RNA sequence: AGCGGCGAGUACACGUACUUGCUAGCUUCUUAGAGGAACAUUGUGUGUCUAACACAAGGAAGUUUAAGGCAACAACAGGUCUGUGAUGUCCUUAGAUGAACUAGGCUGCACGCGUGCUACACUGAUAUAUAUAACGAGUAAAAUAUGCUUGCAUACUUUUCCUCCGCCGAAAGGCGUAGGUAAUCUUUAUCAAUAUAUAUCGUGAUGGGGAUAGAUUAUUGC
């Protein structure tokens, strides 16, 4: 009936709710096809193409996003969708089929299921950034 | 019901998708296609007028040049109607922050700027006479009436039917 | 069933050199629809050799300060360039770019060695990873300098540079720089 | 008549001064400390400020 | 580098020298013994001492250990 | 596809006194006159009912005559006050917009008037220094 | 009914102890209480320079004064609650008992 | 080394610019180079040739790149 | 602080979007207390096989996981008496080197040096439109209401800090009234600019660049 998984990036958080339904997918109350940067639209569509249309007809997905920027928000949504489909199968379908799907997403890449640990570094006085120092003159 | 024609439709709006769609409200139509297509509608049917004075003003401090489209008044107004759907109770200060751009200050560093208010106010006043927006007796700002919301929604469903069918 | 940019396949492309085969990657994990992956390729010594070859190209078009970090713009420049290469000399655009990589790097160089206290400009050999790095770098700068203060756009110059490099014609920035390096190396040893 | 202290001093540097020294330079004003920076760094601990990184 | 100061090596040799019977070739098992046998305020050095003790035992199987 | 003949296109015009007005577009070409900016040219081009999408070389005689009458006395058209120079004129108290040669005659007279009065700012124009309060110790060095 | 107790303190050491005493003490009288609400912690920052003189490498130190706050709601009488506060609460946590009557 | 591109189409040049339609690759830079015309003119002739369907789009156009090709 | 649950609506479909009243339960999202986790774990390799290093697997994490804070004997005739009711000597103390008040100067310009900002353009300038962050901050004087012939009564009222919204004005700003001593309001399911889309310019010191100058207006303040 219902699960809730999240995906994360630098400061973006995406929460996906997966239920039984008729096939809809929506983001912040619009279709997925209104995600803004068009050149990055293939990222969101990757997991849907791998598993196929066969296993996803009977589900509805809702996603909310908060924080970050253009690129980080897109990447968090990929992770939310991929993890959510996996967890829905664990709870309401046999898990031997779940293992087969988790194999499929892994042979393409990780980071469809594993978060990224990189994070911004603080700055220190005596320079402009974390490493760059003010120019010395002699 | 609507016989008018839709503005130029680029490709890449026609690629197949791996899910299923709906088209009931304006949250289901491309933002750029709606704004341009509906802007012609207001001009053609004479629903608002382009204030004479607006023929020789710029939209904000940080522009330093005129809009150079001679249809900017209607295009901007039609985007305000879409915005009021997304945020109900909105004033003039909100719309000054919405249409902001950066201002180049000579040899000094750049900053963000703010749009002019008389243009924004005059559009909101005209739409009240047309009966599409109302000023709330409750809290604040001004939202869409029932007539305004219905007119916006109906055009959106027409646009989608013109593309995919 | 995966294409690059949704149009080109790389399922029949080969290296045909046997020296650079293991160094440039068009294979299982490198098959991507779009060249934007936020990978971590500079944490070990040789993980740079698993990055998809076309993503290495787009990582080099964002140079000279004015264009640092503008990754999406670089993807667009390369995408339209691959279209031109297909339109004229009709072939797989990625296969052409593979041929350019195999011909755009020097096979030997010269270095200063003080073996007996006396220093010479004695020649050395080049490793396959160094050859691949040089080819990508030499092609990008040639296109970049060709388009400065010119009518032709950045994407047209890039397409012309790649075709000429793979044809061994000495009208490319890459081939004439490669020959200048090898001429000196031949002279020294 | 009398002309002693007749220039208005409602603002500027001469309007306020260190709570401790009576010195008129480098006064901390965030959260109304009203202490010059040299005095503050001496008494910063007993007030409650702590150094962590 | 990860070289162990004499604080770690002094204590770890005493544990082997006094409780030889209880200690085995599993890091987790040797960890619980060290928690109640010794006194260590911080868990990071509790882990390191136990890890060294386990490393000591593997050396014993090949014969005597110089210093124990 | 516009197929205008060479003999109808003329390369050098003469709109106001001592101007050349070459082969540019109408907006940019009018900016060679000594008191027409990019803002003022666009407004003047619109009040003259002329098409901004054509070169200055195919402007008929009547269009040139119409534009000139607009640059002169732009108040009987609808150009407001805050688009003008010389907003008080100091001599007749009226709003006028100078141009070309006139512009030069006005700048010369301003300098000599506040020099005969020994005004501090006009006295620095005579010494050839900066007048707007710049530091002038490390810059302006020639 | 619907009485609110608010706690503020610079010290996390003591404020959790006092917040524990009230919850246990009120449980004995068999009262229905809502658990502690830990509001976001705020910090006051001051960044002044060392070196009362002018020379040397310019170095700075970063000072911080952080404040804590708790919040407990319960249904009971005012007079029993207000005498429940004066139970030798250590004097670094100042207690404000406020009736949220509406 | 100055370019002297023309800024309009002459009567004589009118017939010559239309053969461009029969070109492998069609882009403003190539049209301007072969016929010594401006780039603003080269965009005008493409828009004229495209609307009457004498020139076929190769792919989805951008606002910065506008390649075409012959119809066949 | 969120998510749900029960209604009432405005729209369209063989259930979606939004508005609005009430309010079973739950903590994925938010906030904050206490714990777990990594030890070179397991293999192969190098090593006196000791101290230890390299590659592979698993793992969120294996350069002590990343960044900081603190900082040992001793020195410098290093800087600070212009931070100090910390302080030793000397000088001055009513024609003051004390305390004030009025007007100037610290910025003055043939030149040399250090840190920087803006640029030399088409991977661009101009115009319009779309999408999208994190750390913060905020309330004894003068002024306002009403008279005596700005002087002195009366109110120690609303005033002062951030300011939603409405109206006026090309703009900068002005007028009138909400909320807030604050996860409650300004204001952040968003307070930015690089980005993205379309069009104009078209290799020409040009629509690059914006120094130096002329005229006009409004606020801060005696
Ligand atoms: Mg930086
Ligand atoms: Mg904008
Ligand atoms: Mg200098
Ligand atoms: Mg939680
Ligand atoms: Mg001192
Ligand atoms: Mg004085
Ligand atoms: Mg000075
Ligand atoms: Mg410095
Ligand atoms: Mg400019
Ligand atoms: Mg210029
Ligand atoms: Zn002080």
């Amino acid at each position: 009936k219902r699960v809730q998984t999240f995906g994360k990036k630098k400061t973006a958080v995406a929460v996906a709710t997966v239920t039984n339904g008729k096939g809809l997918i929506k983001l912040n109350g619009k279709n997925l096809d209104l995600v803004e940067p068009y050149i990055l639209k293939t990222k969101v569509y990757e997991p849907l193409w791998l598993i196929g249309s066969g296993k996803l007809k009977n589900l509805d997905i809702r996603i909310r996003v908060k924080g970050g920027g253009q690129t980080s928000q897109i990447y968090a949504i990929r992770q939310a969708i991929g993890k959510g489909i996996i967890s829905y199968y664990q709870k309401y379908v046999d898990e031997s089929t779940k293992k087969e799907l988790k194999d499929v997403l892994l042979r393409y890449d990780r980071s469809l299921l594993v978060g990224d640990t990189r994070r911004c570094e603080p700055k220190k006085f005596g320079g402009k950034g974390a490493r760059a120092r003010y120019q010395k003159s002699y | 019901q609507f016989t008018e024609d839709i503005g130029v439709v680029n490709k890449r709006l026609l690629e197949p998708v791996p899910f299923v769609k709906t088209n009931n409200c304006i949250k289901d139509v491309d933002a750029d296609l709606f704004i341009r297509s509906y802007a012609t509608h207001l001009k053609l049917h004479n629903k608002i007028t382009y204030p004479k004075w607006c023929t020789f003003v710029k939209t904000g401090k940080g522009r330093k040049l005129a809009p150079l489209n001679e249809d900017w008044y209607f295009i901007r107004a039609s985007s305000i109607l879409r915005r009021l759907y997304l945020h109900p109770d909105i004033g003039v200060g909100f719309l000054r922050r919405q249409f902001s751009s950066k201002q180049r200050r000579g040899v000094a560093p750049n900053h963000t700027s703010l749009a002019s208010g008389k243009i924004l106010r005059s559009i909101l006043q005209q739409l009240e006479n047309l009966g599409y927006v109302e000023q709330n007796p409750k809290k604040k700002g001004r939202r869409l009436t029932t007539k305004g919301e219905n007119a916006i929604n109906n055009f959106a469903r027409y646009i989608n039917k013109k593309v995919y069918n | 069933d995966i294409k690059l940019f949704k149009k080109w396949s790389y399922e029949e492309i080969n290296i045909a050199d046997l020296s650079l085969v293991d160094c440039i990657a068009v294979s299982q994990k490198a098959c991507v629809y779009t060249p934007h992956t936020a990978g971590r390729y500079q944490k070990k010594r040789f993980r740079k050799a698993l990055c998809p070859i076309v993503e290495r190209l787009v990582n080099s078009m964002m140079m000279h300060g004015r264009n640092n970090g503008k990754k999406l713009k670089a993807i667009r420049i390369v995408a339209y360039a691959f279209e031109i290469i297909h339109l004229m000399t009709g072939e797989n655009p990625l296969q052409v770019f593979v041929n350019a990589v195999q011909k755009g790097g020097p096979r030997e160089d010269s270095t200063r060695i003080g073996s007996a206290g006396v220093v010479r400009r004695q020649a050395v050999d080049v490793s396959p990873l160094r050859r691949v790095n040089q080819a990508i770098y030499l092609i990008c700068t040639g296109a970049r300098n060709a388009a400065f203060r010119n009518i032709k756009s950045i994407s047209e110059c890039l397409a012309e540079e790649i075709i000429n490099c793979a044809n061994e014609s000495s009208s490319s920035y890459a081939i004439k720089k490669k020959d200048e390096i090898e001429r000196v190396a031949k002279a020294n040893r | 008549g009398c002309i002693l202290n007749v220039h208005p001093k409602k603002y500027g540097q001469g309007s306020r001064q260190c709570r401790v020294c009576s010195n008129k330079h480098a006064i901390i004003r965030k959260y109304n400390i009203n202490i010059c920076r040299q005095c503050f760094r001496e008494r910063a601990d007993i007030i409650g400020f702590k150094k962590y990184r | 580098g990860r070289v162990r100061t004499k604080t770690i090596k002094r204590a770890a040799r005493q544990i082997v020298e006094k409780y030889y019977a209880k200690l085995t070739l599993d890091f987790q098992i040797n960890k619980k013994i060290t928690e109640e046998v010794a006194i260590i305020p911080s868990k990071r050095m509790k882990n390191k001492v136990a890890g060294f003790v386990t490393h000591l035992m593997k050396r014993i199987q090949k014969g005597p250990v110089r210093g124990i | 596809l516009q197929v205008i003949d060479n003999n109808d296109f003329q390369h050098i015009l003469r709109i106001l006194n001592t101007n050349v007005d070459g082969k540019e577009k109408v907006i940019i070409a009018l900016t060679a006159i000594k008191g027409i900016g990019k803002r003022m040219a666009t407004v003047i081009c619109k009040q003259a009912n002329v098409d901004p999408t054509k070169r200055a070389g195919e402007l008929t005689t009547e269009e040139i005559d119409n534009i000139v009458h607009i640059m002169s006395t732009p108040t009987q058209f609808k150009i407001p006050d805050w688009f003008l120079n010389r907003r008080k004129d100091l001599k007749e108290g009226k709003n006028i917009h100078v141009i070309a040669n006139q512009l030069d005659s006005y700048l010369r007279e301003d300098l000599e008037r506040m020099k005969k009065i020994r005004l501090h700012r006009g006295l620095r124009h005579h010494w050839g220094l900066r007048v707007r309060g710049q530091h002038t110790k490390t810059t302006g060095r020639r | 009914r619907r009485i609110r107790i608010a706690l503020t303190s610079k010290n996390l050491r003591a404020i959790e102890k006092v917040c524990s005493d009230i919850m246990k003490g009120a449980k004995e009288k068999n009262l229905n209480v809502s658990g502690p609400v830990r509001l976001p912690v705020k910090t006051l920052r001051i960044t002044t320079r060392k070196s009362p003189c002018g020379e040397g490498t310019n170095t700075w130190d970063r000072f911080e004064l952080r404040i804590y706050k708790r919040l407990i709601d319960l249904y009971s009488q005012c007079e029993v609650v207000t005498q429940m506060t004066s139970i030798n609460i250590d004097p670094v946590v100042e207690v404000e008992v406020i009736i949220t009557d509406s | 080394e100055k370019l002297n591109h023309a800024v309009f189409i002459d009567k004589s040049l009118h017939s010559k610019i239309l053969e461009c339609k029969n070109m492998k690759v069609i882009t403003p830079s190539a049209i301007a180079e072969k016929y010594k015309v401006n780039l603003s003119v080269a965009r005008a002739v493409i828009n004229h040739l495209a609307d009457k369907k004498l020139i076929a789009e190769v792919c989805v156009q951008s606002h910065s790149q506008k390649l075409y090709t012959k119809v066949a």
